[PDB]
């Protein structure tokens, strides 16, 4: 679910 | 008298083998790489000037061509990373490194700054400069009691530096050089100055966007309380790299997650997620939807400090870069929240904004939502209220959106599309 | 920035 994409 | 030279007058008094006229013209080329347009920094490199400028680095007993050297190569490798290049190419980084412990103050400084460029270049350089030393003596710079008693333009170089240190992916900073520096960066984070927060504010950023492991060394150090007391700062230079941090900070696991909802961050969000700069906004809701990817305690904390609200008022106006966050925040809340937590959502008048973003040209924001009311409708099934639902998007247009994505290119989308139509229109 | 030119 998370998303590293600032 | 050493006022915009020529190159050609610089390199004849450097090339004199008297020391005091390669001062005067070493001063030459400082003031020249100093103007405001252009400095001729190509020009000086093709002269062949960097080897003797890395030489008048060692002078100990001319500390005047020590500064005037340092300055100039400083700036030259304030340049491209060719330019930079150049600087290293000519040994100027065991150098600068030798000159932190210069009992001149502005040495010092100058060599802080210059070392900063280098390390600021990419991550090689980065590596390069801290395989060199670097950091034992640029720390050491810092040892004092109280950060108060350091000149202020000084603390500033210093902390910029280290943040260059902490800068950059492909490789991330060496593990052990992070360890050494996070406790001074953590006292500078503490201090009172804005241009020394707003940099170890971004400091911290850089060391928190990775993997879960660098985020732990950072939280470890018990940093989250003094980010979020930085993330009410009036300064939008310093509010701006905090949010960055809290946000990376919430990427990672969900107890990392839960220290920046317990130091108090939600707190501060109908302000961030109202926030006259677009890009606050923006990354205030990125991080509002890695909040609601988290558990359903943590949606609950959403909930119970107002934020569904403000989340329904970004969806409903924003910057179109926001409102496609404002629409992940609500798939993972969707996709994790509990049927009531759900329930919630649609009273807050979430179904509206949602359907009117259905007309927009991006097919991925579409698919973000179309998910979304596939798992609404999934909460009303288990109360047996899909009908409600179902008028609900009739009645502000949001069924003609989704009958004409039946018609719609992307194959995941006219799917999700008739599923829906399938399932609870008919 | 990355990298900072020193003006005056």
């Amino acid at each position: 679910k998370k998303r590293r994409r600032e | 008298g050493t006022v915009n030279w020529s190159v050609e007058d610089i390199v004849k008094g450097i090339n004199s083998n008297n020391l005091e006229s390669q001062l005067q013209a070493t001063q030459a080329a400082r003031k020249l790489l100093s103007r405001e347009k252009q400095p001729p920094i190509d020009n000086i490199i093709r002269a062949g000037l960097i080897p003797k400028f890395v030489s008048f680095l060692g002078k100990t007993d001319c500390s005047p061509i020590q500064f005037e050297s340092a300055w100039a190569l400083t700036n030259i490798a304030s340049g491209t990373s060719e330019q930079t290049k150049a600087v290293v190419d000519g040994g100027a980084i065991p150098a600068f490194i030798s000159l932190l412990a210069s009992p001149h103050a502005h040495i010092s400084e100058q060599a802080v700054w210059a070392l900063g460029n280098i390390a600021g270049d990419g991550s090689a350089f980065r590596d390069l400069v801290i395989k060199h030393g670097a950091i034992d003596p640029l720390l050491a710079l810092l040892a004092v009691p109280d950060l108060s008693t350091l000149a202020c333009g000084y603390l500033r170089n210093l902390t910029w530096t280290l943040s260059n240190l902490c800068r950059n992916k492909n490789p991330a900073p060496p593990l052990d050089a992070v360890e050494q520096i996070l406790p001074t960066l953590v006292r500078l984070l503490h201090h009172n100055d804005p241009e020394v927060l707003a940099d170890s504010c971004w400091a911290i950023s850089y060391l928190t966007d990775g993997p879960n492991e660098r985020i732990e060394m950072v939280v470890k150090k018990g940093v989250v309380p003094q980010l979020v007391k930085l993330l009410g700062a009036t300064e939008l230079p310093i509010v701006t790299p905090a949010l960055r941090a809290i946000g990376n900070i919430v990427t990672g696991t969900d107890e990392q997650t839960q220290k920046v909802i317990d130091a108090g961050a939600l707190a501060v969000f109908p302000s961030l997620l109202t926030n006259p700069k677009t890009n606050i906004q923006k990354e205030a809701t990125w991080t509002m939807s890695n909040i609601t990817a988290g558990r359903q305690d943590q949606i609950q904390q959403v909930v119970n400090h107002g934020l569904v609200p403000f989340l329904v008022g970004v969806l409903s106006k924003a910057d179109f870069k926001t409102q496609k966050e404002a629409a992940w925040a609500i798939t993972n809340y969707t996709s994790g929240g509990t049927v009531e937590q759900i329930v919630y959502l649609v009273h807050c008048g979430i179904i509206e904004p949602l359907m009117n973003l259905l007309s927009a040209k991006d097919t991925k924001i579409i698919q973000v939502i179309l998910d979304a009311i596939s798992n609404i409708f999934q909460a009303a099934e288990k109360l047996g209220e899909t009908e409600k639902l179902s008028i609900m998007i009739e009645e502000c247009g949001g069924l003609d959106k989704i009958e004409a994505l039946q018609r719609h290119e992307n194959e995941s989308v006219y799917k999700a599309s008739l599923n829906l139509i399938e399932k609870y229109f008919s």
